[PDB]
């Protein structure tokens, strides 16, 4: 199957963070071929520790690993902004059934990055879209951290949950996150409201942008 | 290490497996002199010396009991009665990344050839010419230590080659380096083929009254024949006599 | 006890009236032989091996340490203390004829190169010599000096122009140059770094400045 | 140096079969094991099997026996994986990974999954392929609509105006088609120095439409 | 260059003169007796050029 | 083939120390002696010393003992010369030169100083560095004023109008600054076909100013 | 120290010119490692004769060298326009003090090149220079041979030696020479004279250019 790994691990800057990986007797208790990989968001996993602790080229001396009993530990101290990536554990299974297994994964969220108020931009439907017998309002959110925001529409003064699409923000190039929202309305619905407002909540910071057909 | 000032490591009191080295695919050269590479897990030696250094690709053939040249004469000499193996493999990805010098030096000039297993480190200035400068450097006076220029990918035959040579000591105190063999039970009063950690023979083993001193393991009768042996697990003093024969 | 380590130590060993010792440093082994015989007398005693010490180092000179039962432990005094004599002998490559008894203990030994009678005993390989004439060894008058007589020529013949020629010949129609009546130095060619190959057949490259030839091609 | 190239993104319907190919370069293709792995979107990693380029020996995981076939054409140095009886639950990303050496060696270690590939995004569902619809957004952006395949290439002015352009993650609609937003950030300007044209390049649908922004 | 050009790295013992040895049997170059096919310390002898 | 690169031009004050580096390429750096020489402006040549790349052996001239140190980093193939207690009389040009072979050889000769380098122009005085002033010259040219360092790069129209441009030698002023003239020869013309701009690039002062010529 | 070498040598075209280099017993009388180098004006010295006469590649058969007693001779016959360069002599000194020494140098002036009247151009101060509360007159001289000219200013009718800068001409690309002169005057001084004249003498050829503020 797999190996039990803690699902969520949170680490503040400047401290040591240890990730566990518990296995069986024939998986980790006999074959010291465990490895650890860091998976950047949107990028393929990159090898970090090929065996217990020994490290490949291009890996800093900060990283370390250890084996004890039927479990293994990966040690990181003094976290950096680049450490906000998924971490995985793998091992080799023998005993007449040669195959390998993975772990349950772990999400590491490095702190220290200053919080920024989300930037909300509203784009009304264009002339081409209006000619297509449809109206779509695009609510773009960027330049914020952490990437945990909630996007809702309040119309004129009453919230509406029809035709609202919201997705989890993804990391940008500047180590921040961005989210995109869509509101689809019929031409009669679009012209039946004096304005439309998009509200975004970001850890208690609410940014409201109001746009009107006029 | 460099060709000169080669490393010398002593290995004793272990179970030595030589099948791991021979089965290694990287080893480009694995010449064995005085011993069969396949018949190495069945032997027993007193001391094993490992010498590690890095030389030039064309220069590997000089690492042999009876070869001559710059390396054999001035850097590393192997006795003509060598009993061991030489292991060499190409390492162009670790000793020629940039410049390739990496403190890899050798000795062009020396007053006379080396003795077997003799090292010679010296900053003294050699005088290859007529004028006796008797100082340092100058014309006709050179520094013997010349560095290897290992330009990245300078053609095969000039690339760095890492060489590890093993020398097997024999005819000494009871052997301490032995192959991975599982010892069997002791059988006495029967014509059996015994193998006492290197000493092989055929005969019948019986209890002996010989009083070996606590530092003697073997025993030689007249005409210099081995007639007594000491068991290497129970320190028992056994008597060896040939099995019955006649015309 | 005053000592130190200097942090370069590479070995360590801790274990547990006439005292005789032999210290021999051969092939990286420092062997020590000892014997505790109660009592320089005229008797004979054998020295059993004591320790092997399989590491060994280069040794050329040595010292000796003395102690006191109950006195001050000052590490600076030279003559202070109570108011122990030992003998030193040097080993030599001598031939011996050892006698093992029924128990394997060396009971007597004969030094071969000591007396004509000792040489006779060594040759016969026995400790008793009967009446008669025995031929032991040979006698040779050793040389007293070494002389060398070479012809006086004193001119370097041109190995340089053979090697630095601007244009060699093809494999066929190979050049053939005769060299004679010169003082030839072969150390210049062997010491040359350019030469990739310098195989010598029938002669030693180092033993080439000591010879004499009639013609060199 | 070492680099691995996968096949193009796979779009299929349930009940069919797919073939995934990994073409390697920069190393001796028959000197290292080739590993096949799978990863569900947002879930943990999983292992498929490995193939020994020398003869074709295959080993499969316990839960992937019967519908997994491992082959490879060494003449062109390609490793093939065959998946049969595709289901909607297998919509994921598949990676080809390099194992340890196929030969015993003492100067070599056991760095498993040392190198990975870009990966193939396989998408299987009952939604048919739809020609993308692209519309502009007059500043106070560019959006793509009605396109079943996920990967879409977007640029501005035929890939010339790459300044101030940020791409937003796509949001899936209930009808099976997707929707993405791409906006160029040109604030505090007259918006008249150059004509702004947004370009969409949807290779799976083989469409390239340019829209003017005014 | 592979062109089905293969050789044998691993074998139990040396060959006899003019003796051929073709085998898909898995060689065990290690401690663990896998006694199956491939795996760790168990390799396919036929390695391609 | 063989080529040697020196350090940048040295500007210093009396009583300080300077380091001169020669980086060689195209030949085995540890196969030939490296020689250091000096040459006063308008005077004869002089010899400093040589360095044996193999170990670091140094030999110095009789009149340059005490304030001359010879070192070299062979890993990057650089030869270093250290000059201490600098004086205004040592303002000169220094060359790195290649000697004969460090090894005895019969197929090699004794070509001393076979290859030389570009050289480093060391200037030491009490005059401080002054930002160059550049002015144009209307034809019936371009001049640079108030610049302590000697080497100045001059061009026309951002290094495009290289026709008819001649550079005149600089003249030293009593205040420690220099003065150079650079004129483009465009006679018997209307002087209106193209706009003439003279460019000055003073790297030691890190200045680049363009002046229009009308 | 050095070796005595003739300071000045003049050679007409078509004849043989010999340069001497006298040394000591332990310098030249024992070590036949003397060498000769040609130093072009503004260019680093280039090896010409590595030992007594033997020559490197790229050296014509015209050149030759010889050794006699405690001196050496360099022979050149049939001089060419490229021979107008400095020549140096060097040797190796032993006797328990291994070092090398150089010679006193020699300036060779090859004749045959036709004499050309110098071209004198006067550039008045520009508007930018006038706005800088300073006036500078630049007297440029080019296209003349030999490069031995004297530059003086005569103002209206009285020579002035205040603020006059003159430098030795340097070789141009066309094997000729060029010189630059500067005259610095205050704005009141510049406007107090009806004109300014620059006079250049070149082996009896005087070229006078008259410019006026009006
Ligand atoms: C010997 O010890 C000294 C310091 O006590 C130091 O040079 C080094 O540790 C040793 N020298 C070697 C290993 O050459
Ligand atoms: C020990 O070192 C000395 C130092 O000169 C040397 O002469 C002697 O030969 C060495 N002993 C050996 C190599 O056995
Ligand atoms: C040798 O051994 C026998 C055995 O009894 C003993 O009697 C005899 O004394 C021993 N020899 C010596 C010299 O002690």
């Amino acid at each position: 199957s797999a190996l039990t790994q803690p699902a969520s691990v949170s680490g503040s800057p400047g401290q040591s963070i240890t990730i566990s990986c518990t296995g069986t007797s024939s998986d980790v208790g006999s074959y010291n071929l465990v490895s650890w990989y860091q998976q950047h968001p949107g990028k393929a996993p990159k090898l970090m520790i090929y065996e217990v602790s020994k490290r490949p080229s291009g890996v800093s001396n900060r990283f370390s690993g250890s084996k004890s009993g039927n479990t293994a530990s990966l040690t990181i101290s003094g976290l950096q902004a680049e450490d906000e990536a998924d971490y995985y554990c793998c091992s080799y299974a023998g005993s007449s059934t040669p195959h390998v297994v993975f772990g349950g994964g772990t999400k590491l969220t490095v702190l220290g990055q200053p919080k920024a108020a989300p930037s909300v931009t509203l784009f009304p439907p264009s002339s081409e879209e209006l000619q297509a017998n449809k109206a779509t309002l695009v609510c773009l959110i960027s330049d914020f951290y952490p990437g945990a925001v909630t996007v809702a529409w309040k119309a004129d003064s009453s919230p509406v949950k029809a035709g609202v699409e919201t997705t989890t923000p993804s990391k940008q190039s500047n180590n921040k996150y961005a989210a995109s929202s869509y509101l689809s309305l019929t031409p009669e619905q679009w012209k039946s409201h004096r304005s439309y407002s998009c509200q975004v909540t970001h850890e208690g910071s609410t940014v409201e942008k109001t746009v009107a057909p006029t | 290490a460099s060709v000169y000032a080669w490393n010398r490591k002593r290995i004793s009191n272990c179970v030595a497996d030589y099948s791991v080295l021979y089965n290694s695919a990287s080893f480009s050269t694995f010449k064995c002199y005085g011993v069969s590479p396949t018949k190495l897990n069945d032997l027993c030696f007193t001391n094993v010396y490992a010498d590690s250094f890095v030389i030039r690709g064309d220069e590997v053939r000089q690492i042999a009991p009876g070869q001559t040249g710059k390396i054999a004469d001035y850097n590393y000499k192997l006795p003509d009665d060598f009993t061991g193996c030489v292991i060499a493999w190409n390492s162009n990805n670790l000793d020629s990344k940039v410049g390739g010098n990496y403190n890899y030096l050798y000795r062009l000039f020396r007053k006379s050839n080396l003795k077997p297993f003799e090292r010679d480190i010296s900053t003294e200035i050699y005088q290859a010419g007529s004028t006796p400068c008797n100082g340092v450097e100058g014309f006709n006076c050179y520094f013997p230590l010349q560095s290897y220029g290992f330009q990245p990918t300078n053609g095969v035959g000039y690339q760095p080659y890492r060489v590890v040579v093993l020398s097997f000591e024999l005819l000494h105190a009871p052997a301490t380096v032995c192959g991975p063999k599982k010892s069997t039970n002791l059988v006495k009063n029967k014509c059996v083929n015994f193998n006492f950690n290197g000493l092989t023979g055929t005969g019948v083993l019986t209890e002996s009254n010989k009083k070996f001193l606590p530092f003697q393991q073997f025993g030689r009768d007249i005409a210099d024949t081995t007639d007594a042996v000491r068991d290497p697990q129970t320190l028992e003093i056994l008597d060896i006599t040939p099995c019955s024969f006649g015309g | 006890r005053v000592y130190s380590s200097a942090n370069n130590c590479t070995f360590e060993y801790v274990s547990q009236n006439l005292r005789e010792f032999v210290f021999k440093n051969i092939d990286g082994y420092f062997k020590i032989y000892s014997k505790h015989t109660p009592i320089l007398p005229q008797g004979f005693s054998a020295l059993e091996p004591l320790v092997d010490l399989p590491i060994g180092i280069n040794i050329t000179r040595f010292q000796t340490l003395l102690a006191l039962h109950r006195s001050y432990l000052t590490p600076g005094d030279s003559s202070s203390g109570w108011t122990a004599a030992y003998y030193v002998g040097y080993l030599q490559p001598r031939t011996f004829l050892l006698k093992y008894n029924e128990n394997g203990t060396i009971t007597d030994a004969v030094d071969c190169a000591l007396d004509p009678l000792s040489e006779t005993k060594c040759t016969l390989k026995s400790f008793t010599v009967e009446k008669g004439i025995y031929q032991t060894s040979n006698f040779r008058v050793q040389p007293t000096e070494s002389i060398v007589r070479f012809p006086n020529i004193t001119n370097l013949c041109p190995f340089g122009e053979v090697f630095n020629a601007t244009r060699f010949a093809s494999v066929y129609a190979w050049n053939r140059k005769r060299i004679s009546n010169c003082v030839a130095d072969y150390s210049v060619l062997y010491n040359s770094a350019s030469f990739s190959t310098f195989k010598c057949y029938g002669v030693s490259p180092t033993k080439l400045n000591d010879l004499c030839f009639t013609n060199v091609y | 140096q070492v680099q691995l190239v996968q096949s193009g993104a796979e779009v299929k319907k349930p009940g069919a079969s797919v073939k995934v190919s990994c073409k390697a370069s920069g190393y001796t293709f028959t000197g290292y094991y080739m590993h096949w792995v799978r990863q569900a979107p947002g879930q943990g990693l999983e292992w498929m099997g490995w193939i020994n380029p020398n003869s074709g020996g295959t080993n499969y995981a316990q839960k992937f026996q019967g519908w997994v076939t491992m082959t490879r054409d060494t003449s062109i140095s390609t490793a093939y994986m065959e998946l049969s009886r595709l289901r909607s639950d297998d919509t994921a990303v598949y990676y080809c990974a390099r194992g340890w050496a196929t030969y015993y060696d003492i100067l070599t270690g056991y760095s498993l999954f040392d190198y990975w590939g870009q990966g193939t995004l396989v998408t299987v569902s009952s939604a048919s392929t739809k020609g993308p619809s692209v519309f502009p957004l007059a500043p106070s952006g560019c959006l793509v609509k009605d396109y079943f395949p996920e990967p879409v290439t977007v640029s501005w002015n035929s890939g010339a105006l790459t300044s101030g352009v940020h791409t937003f993650p796509a949001v899936l609609q209930s009808s099976g088609l997707y929707s993405l937003s791409s906006v160029v950030t040109v604030p505090s300007s007259s918006l008249g120095t150059q004509t702004y044209i947004c370009n969409v390049n949807h290779k799976p649908s083989n469409t390239k439409v340019d829209k003017r922004v005014e």
